[PDB]
Order: C-alpha cells, then sequence, then structure tokens
C-alpha cells in the first residue's frame, strides 16, 4: 500500500513535471518569437525565461505540498471531530453556599424509588429499589452477577443516570450537588486495581495533602506496612506503569491503601476482597470493623462469609431488591437466596 | 476546503493571519519589484542609483523574509498551544459513557500522532506551500506581463492541470 | 485485492535476511548504521547516482539563457559551424526543452528509488523489533526500563522517522557536488565577481553546525518531554473511571499540563532555530545578488555587464537557492534518526529469556531482578501427570511468580528445570484480549470444531453472554471493539486455555472476577470435567479453598518459599498447624477436608 501510494506520486509529478517541461519550451518559444520580429527587449526575455525556468522548478512543490496540506489538515480534521464531544455538566443546580463545610456528618441514604439505565437506548437496569440506612451501619450488598450490584455503586456517584428516584443524603439530594463536592466527599473502592505510575506517595496523595504518619497509618490498616518497609523505597518506592511492579492482590491492596486516606463517612466498597487470599481478608474484615466503627461501609461482597457480620444484608437480584433484614434473620427462615448463597459456599 | 482550515484560521485568528497574508504578499513582491528593476538595469545602453534601490530592495526582501519566517512559526506555536488545552479540557470533562463507547487507542493516537502533525509537521509545510504556490502564481504574473501570447496559451495548460489534477486524486483518495 | 502481492526482493524475510546477513560480519550504534550501509548501500547509490545525473543535467538552464540572449542582443557554402549551431534561439529552447524533460524524469526516478529503499528498510527493520520482542524478557518491562506504549511508539514514530531520512538522505548525498561544480559554472559565465558570492555559500557552516546543534539537543529534549506526555496520557486515560470517581482529574490534568509547559518550552527552543534556520537559508542568496551586484559595479573593473551573464547568473543562484530550501528539513529528519538508531540499539541491547510426572524444578532460586534478592528461594516441586494441583498461599508470596519460573519468564539464578519445553496453556491474573472475534478470542488458531466450542462455551457458561452481544459471536473485543465487563474477559481468557490440547494448562487465579455460581458450574462442567477425559494436567493457584477438596495435590507457599507439598492428607499429618488455619478460615469445622 506504501509502494503504490509512491508510484501514483510518482505518476502525477512525472504528467506534471513534463506539462511544466512543455511551459518553459511555450515560454521560450513565444519570447523569442515576440523578440524576433518585434521588440521587446534584451532583458525582459531573460526574466521571462528565468521565471519560466522558475516554474518549472516550483510546480512540483506546489502539487506535493497540497497534497501534503490535504492529508496533514485530515488530522486537525479528526482532533476537532474529537473536539465537539459532550460534557457532564459537572455545576450541579444546588446553591454553593447551601452545603455546609463537613457536608457527610453522618450516613442518612434515602433510597427513594430509584432506577437507573446505562445509556438512553437500553433498558432499566436497576427496577424501583428503596432503602433508607441508619448512619453506624456496616451493611453488604450480595447477589448475582450481572445484577447490578456494580452498577448501584456507582448509581452512587452518578455514573450511570438516575431517570426516576430521589437518592437522598443528610437531607440534600445527590442530583442537585456540584460532581467534584460530590466525588470528592464520597470514596469508592473498585473491584478492578487501576494504578498509576510514580510512587507510592504519589499514588495515595496525588495533591500533596496528607503528613506520613496518617500515610503509614493507612498503611498499616491495608494489612502492608511490612512490605513497604521492605522495599527500599520507605514510601518513595516506585511503581512501575499499571502497577507491574507488585503482585495483582497488592495492587488490589494499593487500591485500598489509597482508598483509606480520604476520611469520609461513607466508604462504599465493592468487591475489593476479591482476588485476595482469604487470611488478610478477614483480617482485614476485623480491621476495617474496628477502625471504621463510626463510619457507615457498604460493601458488595465476592466471599458470602465476609457479609456474614454485617449489619443488613441487602440481596440484590434482577433489578429489585429482593432480602432486606439482618444476615441471621436471613439465614434462619425459609431457603432463600442468600441462604442458598451461603449454602452453595459451604 | 474542508472545515478544518476553517478551525485552524479560527485558531490562528485574525492578528497573525494578516501579517501571514500580508508578509508572504510583500515578500514575492519585493522580488519581481528587484527583478524587474535588473531588466531596467540591462537596458542601460543615471549611473549608480540604480544599485542603490538594488540594495535597498534586496534589504527589503531580507526584512520581508525575516519577518516572514517568524510569522510562519509564530503561528505555528499558537495552533500548537491552543489546540491543545481544549482538547485536554475537553476530554477531560467527558462522561463515562463515552470512554464506554469509543475505543481508547482511537483516543491516544489522536493524542500521539495528530498532536504530533500540528505542532512538528504541518507548519514547516505550510512554510513551502504557501511559498511554493506564491513563487508559482508570480511566476504565472510576470509571464504574463512579457507577452500577451502566453494567455491564450495559459487555458491548456490549465485545463490539463485541473483534468489531471481531478483525475488523480480519484485514485489518491 | 489487485493491488495484489509484492515483488520477492521487496518481501520481508529477503529484506531483513540481507540485514542479518549485514548483521554477520561485524563482530552498537555504529555496528547498526554499518549494517544498515551494508545492507542497503546500491539502492542509494542508485538514488544518489540519478541525482548526480539529474541537477548536472538542470545546468543547462542557465547555458540555454547564456546562449540565447547572447544571441538576441546580436564544401563551406552550405555547411553550418557549431559556434553558429550553439548561438541560435530555437534550437537553443528545443535542447532546453529536452535537457529539462530528462533531468525531471531522473528527478523522479531518484525519488521512486530513496523511498523503495525506504520502504524496504521499514519492512526488515519492523521485523527486527518483532525478533527482538520475541526474545524479550518481562523484566526489562515489568520493573521499569520501557513501556508498552514505548514499545508501540517505536513502531509508530521512530521507524518512521528512520523512513523519512531513507526517503531524504540522497538530497543530503547530491547536495554538495551540486554546489561546488554550480560555483565552477559561476566561476565560467561571469568570473571572480561570483567567488565575493562563494564567500556567503561558504558561510553555511555555522548555519549548519550552531543552529543543528541547538535543534540536536532542543529535539532531544522535546522527545523526552513528549515521550514524558505520552506515557502520563496513557496512563491517565486507562484509568479515566478511578480518575473520575476520585475527582483527581484536574490534579493529572495539571500534571500533563505542566509536562506540555515543559514541552512548549522545548518546542520553543526549536521553533526558534527552525525559524532562523529558515531565514538563513533563504536569506543568504538574496545577499549573494547584492555582493555580486556591487562586486560587479563597485571594486572590479567593469568587464562585462550584459544582460546574458546578469539573466544567467540570477537564474543560477535561483538553481543554487532551490535545493537549499531542505536543509532544515534534512537536518530535522537527520537527528530524529540519530535518536531512532540511539534508542533502537538500546532497545535491541535489552535483556532475554535463557516418575510420572511433568515438571520436576528441583532447588531452583529464582529472581524478577537481575541484579536483586530472589524472590524464589529453594523449591523442590513435582506436578504429576494428569492430575491437578493446587498453589494456595497468602498475597505476595510467590504463586504467579513459581507459574512464570516454570514457563521460563523468570531468570534462573541455580536449580535445574526438568519437562516431560511442550506447549503450556495459561491464563493470567490479567486476562489478555487480541482485536479479533470472540471465536477467534476462544480458538486462538486451532482448527475449529463446534462440538469442543460449544463444550467449552456452556462448560464456562457463556451463552447468556454471547446472547447479549449484538453480533453474536462474531462481535469483535478488545482495544478496538467493544469493551467488556471485567468477568467477561476473565472467563474469555480460561475459556482460551480449554481448546488449546495441550497436556499441561496452568491458571493463575481463574475466580477472581466470578461469583459462586459461575465458578461451580465451571467446576462442574469446565474443569473437572473436560480434563479429567483428556487426562490432562492443570495447575490453578486460588484462594477459593472451598475446590481444595477437589484437588490432587496441594502446594503451600509462603514468603517465596515452599513450605510443604503433597496431599491433603500429607498436609493432615505434620502441618497441622496450616491445616487447622485452614480449617479455621474454610469454617467447615464441623467436618473434615478430604
Ligand atoms: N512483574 C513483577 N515484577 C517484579 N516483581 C514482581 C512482579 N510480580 C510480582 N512480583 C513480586 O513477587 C512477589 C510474588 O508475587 P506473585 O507474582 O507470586 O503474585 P501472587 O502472589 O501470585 O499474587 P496474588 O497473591 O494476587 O495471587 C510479590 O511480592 C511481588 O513483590
Ligand atoms: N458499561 C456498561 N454499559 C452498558 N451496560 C452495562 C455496562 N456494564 C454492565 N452493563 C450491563 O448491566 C448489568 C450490570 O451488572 P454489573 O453491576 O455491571 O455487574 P454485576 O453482575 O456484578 O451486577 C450487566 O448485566 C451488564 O450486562
Ligand atoms: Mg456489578
Ligand atoms: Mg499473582
Amino acid at each position: 500500500a506504501s509502494l503504490f501510494l509512491t508510484a501514483a506520486n510518482r505518476w502525477l509529478e512525472v504528467r506534471m513535471e513534463y506539462i511544466g517541461a512543455c511551459v518553459v519550451l511555450i515560454a521560450a518559444v513565444t519570447s523569442i518569437s515576440n523578440s524576433l520580429h518585434r521588440e521587446l527587449s534584451a532583458g525582459l526575455v531573460g526574466l521571462g525565461l528565468t521565471y519560466a525556468l522558475m516554474v518549472s522548478n516550483y510546480l512540483n512543490w506546489m502539487v506535493r505540498n497540497l497534497a501534503d496540506m490535504e492529508l496533514q489538515l485530515g488530522a486537525v480534521k479528526r482532533i476537532h471531530g474529537l473536539l465537539k464531544t459532550e460534557a457532564e455538566s459537572y455545576e450541579g443546580l444546588l446553591a454553593p453556599s447551601l452545603i455546609p463545610k463537613n457536608w457527610p456528618d453522618q450516613g442518612k441514604i434515602q433510597i427513594q424509588n430509584l432506577s437507573v439505565r446505562y445509556d438512553s437506548s437500553l433498558k432499566p437496569v436497576l427496577k424501583h429499589v428503596n432503602a433508607l440506612i441508619a448512619p453506624g451501619q456496616k451493611i453488604g450488598i450480595c447477589g448475582r452477577t450481572g445484577s447490578g450490584k456494580s452498577s448501584f455503586s456507582l448509581a452512587f456517584f452518578r455514573m450511570v443516570d438516575t431517570f426516576e428516584g430521589h437518592i437522598i443524603i443528610d437531607g440534600i439530594d445527590i442530583a442537585k450537588l456540584p460532581l467534584h463536592t460530590l466525588r470528592s466527599r464520597l470514596s469508592i473502592i473498585l473491584q478492578d486495581p487501576v494504578l498509576f505510575s510514580g510512587t507510592i506517595r504519589f499514588n495515595l496523595d496525588p495533591e500533596r495533602k496528607c503528613s506520613d504518619s496518617t500515610l503509614w497509618e493507612a498503611l498499616e490498616i491495608a494489612q502492608l506496612k511490612l512490605v513497604v518497609k521492605a522495599l527500599p523505597g520507605g514510601l518513595d518506592a516506585i511503581i512501575t506503569e499499571g502497577g507491574e511492579n507488585f503482585s495483582q492482590g497488592q495492587r488490589q491492596l494499593f487500591c485500598l491503601a489509597r482508598a483509606f486516606v480520604r476520611k469520609t463517612s461513607i466508604f462504599i466498597m465493592d468487591e475489593a476482597t476479591a482476588s485476595i487470599d482469604m487470611a488478610t481478608e478477614n483480617i482485614l474484615q476485623k480491621v476495617v470493623m474496628t477502625a471504621f466503627a463510626d463510619r457507615t461501609v457498604v460493601t458488595i461482597a465476592h466471599r458470602v462469609h465476609t457479609i456474614l457480620s454485617a449489619d443488613l444484608v441487602i440481596v440484590l437480584k434482577r433489578g429489585a431488591i429482593l432480602e432486606f433484614d439482618k444476615p441471621e434473620k436471613l439465614l434462619s427462615r425459609k431457603d432463600s437466596v442468600f441462604a442458598s448463597f451461603v449454602r452453595a459456599d459451604k | 476546503p474542508w472545515r478544518a482550515c476553517a478551525k485552524y484560521l479560527s485558531s490562528a485568528g485574525i492578528l497573525l493571519l494578516s501579517l501571514l497574508v500580508f508578509s508572504q504578499l510583500l515578500k514575492h513582491m519585493v522580488l519581481v519589484a528587484i527583478d524587474y528593476w535588473l531588466a531596467k538595469w540591462t537596458d542601460s545602453a543615471d549611473q549608480t542609483v540604480y544599485a542603490m534601490v538594488f540594495t535597498v530592495l534586496c534589504s527589503l526582501g531580507i526584512v520581508l523574509c525575516l519577518v516572514t519566517s517568524v510569522t510562519v512559526e509564530w503561528t505555528g506555536l499558537k495552533v500548537a498551544k491552543r489546540l491543545h488545552r481544549s482538547l485536554l479540557n475537553r476530554i477531560i470533562l467527558a462522561p463515562m459513557r463515552f470512554f464506554e463507547t469509543t475505543p481508547l487507542g482511537s483516543i491516544l493516537n489522536r493524542f500521539s500522532s495528530d498532536c504530533n502533525t500540528i505542532d512538528q509537521h504541518i507548519p514547516s509545510t505550510l512554510e513551502c506551500l504557501s511559498r511554493s504556490t506564491l513563487l508559482c502564481v508570480s511566476a504565472l504574473a510576470v509571464i504574463s506581463y512579457v507577452t500577451p501570447v502566453f494567455l491564450v496559451a495559459l487555458l491548456p495548460l490549465a485545463i490539463v492541470c485541473y483534468f489531471i489534477q481531478k483525475y488523480f486524486r480519484v485514485a489518491s483518495r | 485485492r489487485a493491488i495484489g502481492k509484492l515483488p520477492i526482493a521487496m518481501r520481508a524475510l529477503t529484506n531483513y535476511q540481507r540485514l542479518c546477513e549485514a548483521f554477520d560480519a561485524q563482530v552498537g550504534a555504529r555496528a547498526i548504521w554499518q549494517a544498515l550501509s551494508h545492507a542497503f548501500g546500491r539502492r542509494l547509490v542508485l538514488s544518489s547516482t540519478f541525482r548526480i545525473l539529474a541537477d548536472l543535467l538542470g545546468f543547462a538552464g542557465p547555458l540555454c539563457i547564456f546562449g540565447i540572449v547572447d544571441h538576441l542582443g546580436k564544401l563551406g557554402v552550405y555547411f553550418v559551424s557549431s559556434q553558429e549551431f550553439l548561438a541560435n534561439a530555437y534550437v537553443l529552447a528545443v535542447l532546453l526543452f529536452l535537457a529539462l524533460l530528462l533531468q525531471r524524469t531522473f528527478l523522479q526516478a531518484s525519488y521512486y528509488v530513496a523511498i523503495e529503499t525506504g520502504i524496504n528498510l521499514r519492512g526488515a527493520i519492523q521485523t527486527k523489533i518483532y525478533n527482538k520482542i520475541m526474545h524479550l524478557s518481562t523484566s526489562n518491562l515489568s520493573m521499569g526500563e520501557m513501556t508498552a506504549g514505548q514499545i508501540c511508539n517505536l513502531v509508530a514514530i521512530d521507524t518512521n522517522q528512520l523512513m523519512w531520512f531513507f526517503f531524504l538522505c540522497p538530497n543530503l548525498w547530491a547536495m554538495p557536488v551540486q554546489i561546488i561544480v554550480g560555483v565552477i559554472l559561476l566561476y565560467y559565465i561571469l568570473g571572480v565577481s561570483a567567488l565575493i558570492g562563494a564567500a556567503v555559500i561558504i558561510l553555511l557552516a555555522p548555519v549548519q553546525y550552531f543552529v543543528a546543534t541547538k535543534l540536536s539537543q532542543a529535539q532531544r529534549s522535546t522527545l523526552e518531554y513528549s515521550n514524558e506526555r505520552l506515557k502520563q496520557t496513557n496512563e491517565m486515560l486507562r484509568g479515566i473511571k478511578l480518575l473520575k470517581l476520585y475527582a483527581w482529574e484536574n490534579i493529572f490534568r495539571t500534571r500533563v499540563e505542566t509536562t506540555r509547559r515543559k514541552e512548549m518550552t522545548s518546542l520553543r527552543a526549536f521553533a526558534i532555530y527552525t525559524s532562523i534556520s529558515i531565514f538563513m537559508n533563504t536569506a543568504i542568496p538574496i545577499a549573494a545578488v547584492l555582493i555580486t551586484f556591487v562586486g560587479h559595479v563597485s571594486f572590479f573593473k567593469e568587464a562585462d555587464f550584459s544582460p546574458s551573464v546578469a539573466f544567467a547568473s540570477l537564474s543560477l543562484f535561483h538553481i543554487l537557492v532551490t535545493p537549499l530550501f531542505l536543509l532544515s528539513s534534512v537536518v530535522r529528519s537527520t537527528v530524529k534518526a540519530l535518536v531512532s538508531v540511539q534508542k533502537l540499539s538500546e532497545f535491541l541491547s535489552s535483556a532475554e529469556i535463557r516418575d510420572n510426572c511433568c515438571v520436576q524444578i528441583m532447588g531452583g532460586y529464582f529472581t524478577w531482578t537481575p541484579d536483586g534478592i530472589p524472590t524464589l528461594s529453594n523449591i523442590t516441586i513435582r506436578i504429576p501427570r494428569g492430575q491437578l494441583t493446587m498453589i494456595v498461599g497468602q498475597v505476595g508470596c510467590g504463586k504467579s511468580s513459581l507459574l512464570l519460573a516454570a514457563l521460563g519468564e523468570m531468570q534462573k539464578v541455580s536449580g535445574a528445570v526438568f519437562w516431560s519445553r511442550g506447549p503450556v496453556a495459561y491464563a493470567s491474573q490479567k486476562p489478555w484480549l487480541l482485536n479479533a472475534t470472540v471465536e477467534e478470542n476462544i480458538i486462538f488458531e486451532s482448527p475449529f470444531n463446534k462440538q469442543r466450542y460449544k463444550m467449552v462455551i456452556e462448560a464456562c457458561s457463556l451463552q447468556p453472554d454471547i446472547d447479549i452481544l449484538p453480533h453474536g459471536d462474531q462481535t469483535q473485543i478488545g482495544e478496538r471493539g467493544i469493551n467488556l465487563s471485567g468477568g467477561q474477559r476473565q472467563r474469555i481468557s480460561v475459556a482460551r486455555a480449554l481448546y488449546q490440547h495441550a497436556n499441561v494448562v496452568f491458571l493463575d487465579d481463574p475466580f477472581s472476577a466470578l461469583d459462586i455460581h459461575l465458578s461451580d458450574h465451571l467446576m462442574q462442567a469446565g474443569i473437572l470435567e473436560l480434563l479429567r477425559d483428556d487426562k490432562r494436567t492443570v495447575v490453578l493457584v486460588t484462594h477459593k479453598l472451598q475446590y481444595l477438596p477437589h484437588a490432587d495435590w496441594i502446594i503451600a507457599m509462603k514468603d517465596g518459599t515452599i513450605q510443604r507439598e503433597g496431599t491433603l492428607k500429607d498436609f493432615q499429618r505434620s502441618e497441622c498447624q496450616l491445616f487447622e488455619h485452614w480449617k479455621t478460615l474454610m469454617n467447615r469445622q464441623d467436618q473434615e477436608l478430604e
């Protein structure tokens, strides 16, 4: 394809410079005919012959730079086609001094008839759910895969669109909020490990706001202090691109340690206990249920025994809330979805 | 003419663009005046006025070449600045549904090769394009000056130029 | 199609066969340049000799000006002489036309053979970059030292920069012979008044030395800031989900804006030296006509101010000025070739790869680092034929690295490796996708057989996920195409490693991104069902210890070593503290593990 584009680009220029040499010939013969039987000058014929030589010197640069300006202007057209994309409308409808300074003082998450989709052309992924959580409650959510349980934690943050429902936290609706104030005062942790390069002190503190004492306590409560003390950077150790200096569970624990820096009242979690070992998972569950005792934590469980010590269990299936009670109250009853989840484990 | 040259001129503005077209236009008009004064100088057979007008007109040529080179590099630096810092600030406010639909290597290919084309490869090509076609139309203007018989020869070369250019461009695309 | 196939001399594997024969008789970047000149000297000197033969034929232009307007200023009875023949305007215009036809077609043949040399160079060093890639260890990628975007950036904007240098370098080779024969023709037309203009032609060496060395360090700092900007942009936009959810995008936008600001400082430096290179290369001939026409009618005896020597000298200065305009792009692509060959030889000198039982690693020592303490200490494993094994440990204790030592991707400090190496089927903790169809992802260049294909779809339960896909099975996924769940690509990567017909099937945590039901379907229709019936050896590190009763062997790891190997009764007999730690962990305290 480069050789045929080459041979086309020499074919056009060999025809066009044949036409340019014919321009030299016809300007030469009409200037010597008009200096033969008429009188122009001497020097005007030499000027016309010189610039007739110049247009054969420069016609290939005219046609080749016009083709190169078209081929390089296509990149400006593609950058402008990317540049006309949409936005998110980060500024909300509520006034920016209506909020307090400590906005999430407690957890009063009211789920009032919520239903989300992903896009404008597909189904409601969640049906009409309804909940209200007391502000000390270390609740959990289980369910099947594809049930929307990651999508409900995305629906906390308005990542998906809430086409009906009023999610109200502490007397303040989520949809009337500025989004930087929303997603700065609320801490998700995802299932997938996402880890940038640079270092650990860049990675937990990207904007240079915390001391090393709360960072080393965040490394202590992520069951992680011993390997950062073994690695010879000493908080300035280089994590590489994608986190490929470390293991996959070490990437997950570094992501959980970046969740533990920002002290909000709500630590919504997805399955960050997925793809780590069960011993440090259960030791980490006892560590996060001694540390964040005043904080509401909401987890999505990958394993059904770390949701066994939760306050309430919300089993989601196919868009709707199926069970909503204490875990032993859902265990001691009828052969249900949560009872078959703990039965199919053991 | 596409929309991309319109967005190229709108990102360049008016202030560098007027100097961009007019420094090039007087930069070729000074050279046509230089050898037209040389063609006045060859029919001598009044002395040492021609060499002084030649010296001050090549001084006008070197200062128009100077202001032409810094105005093409000043619009290269200005559109190299301002086609960044708006693409970055209109991809940094994009929703997550946009990233879930579009392939990520297409957006990184836009950020690598097309921005590399905009900062490096475009304004040297713009200098050789403007200088080559303005030397070409000054060559056609001064070959129409010395004879009227080229003006009835100009139409077959232009119609075979337009026919061979359109007949090539349907293969080249 | 009908562009067609290619010629045999323009083939890659014929190109790079000539470069590998030029890689021999070399026993570094100078060695890379010596292999490139020994591989591609002949077509490059054919391009350069076509640019010898054009532009020396290009100097019949001002010779015909010097014929024609010297004529227009003005036995042996029907014969004409050669001086009568070469002072007539019609035959000098016809000779000018034939010389200009032959000069433009030799210029086009020179441009063709230089672009054909650059295309064969691009094919040969593309498969040389790939032949370095297939021996390349992961330890020069995992602990820094390049990124995958940098290795793609090699073939993106360094192979094409060396290709554009091989486009442009016959103009470098046949520039100065045109300069020295053009100034001899300037001496032939008007004599020693043009030797004043020889001083401003010999004054290009500061503006080819100082300007190009300032452009050299400007372009090196430009490419260092641009690789910093592209690496920060690529690590920004893959993590755009966590970057938007944490609201950190203004911080990362500030970081790449400072990287773009330092890159714009180096672009300002490259810009100012490019602009004065364009200014000097177009400002010396218009000074040269000024100094030759003040040297004509002052400081010298006015020998001949004709129109003939005036327009012959101005046409000769315009064909002395029109090859001069390219030289900033010539030194631009020259220094981009020099940093291309320097980074290419830095990439090409990187580190590389070195009893009814398959694998018999006895006493091995393994290190991720080339010069570090070993992450794997003394291991003695035995992986039996046809039987499942499991690797159980904590976080960071050698479990995926034991597999990567057994693949050979780890460097081997000590110990021995014994197999039967055959083909091992393998799916990592991070799943890996192609940008082909989902049926091409599962099959992975095997023969397509729909019964085994239906067995591995309905084994690991992909049929509602194929039913939610818009073209069904023929959707293309990956980086191009349609993005996926995260739980889909784990099953796609482990469903690729059941179709392999390979006896050793390594697994590296397949039950991370799934729930209990699809893991039970993979335990009860995928593994222990398809792989017992072939008696294929499977190795599966997990933390799901509910499936540890379905195990023929247990490897226990902690802190880079193996604590014990054997069976579950062997861990019941003597490793009872770890057995009771598993028993308190599993919460099957009423029952036994068997
Ligand atoms: N790509 C790598 N480069 C350098 N060191 C690594 C790499 N991967 C892992 N390591 C080191 O080797 C040790 C063992 O990690 P390993 O590769 O076994 O992951 P793992 O323990 O299997 O992960 P998980 O516990 O999540 O299954 C880790 O402590 C880590 O520090
Ligand atoms: N980015 C997306 N765009 C459109 N649809 C999605 C997207 N992610 C998931 N879905 C669909 O919506 C459902 C949401 O489930 P999700 O929360 O993603 O996983 P889980 O199975 O853990 O609930 C899935 O069945 C999937 O088909
Ligand atoms: Mg989910
Ligand atoms: Mg691992």
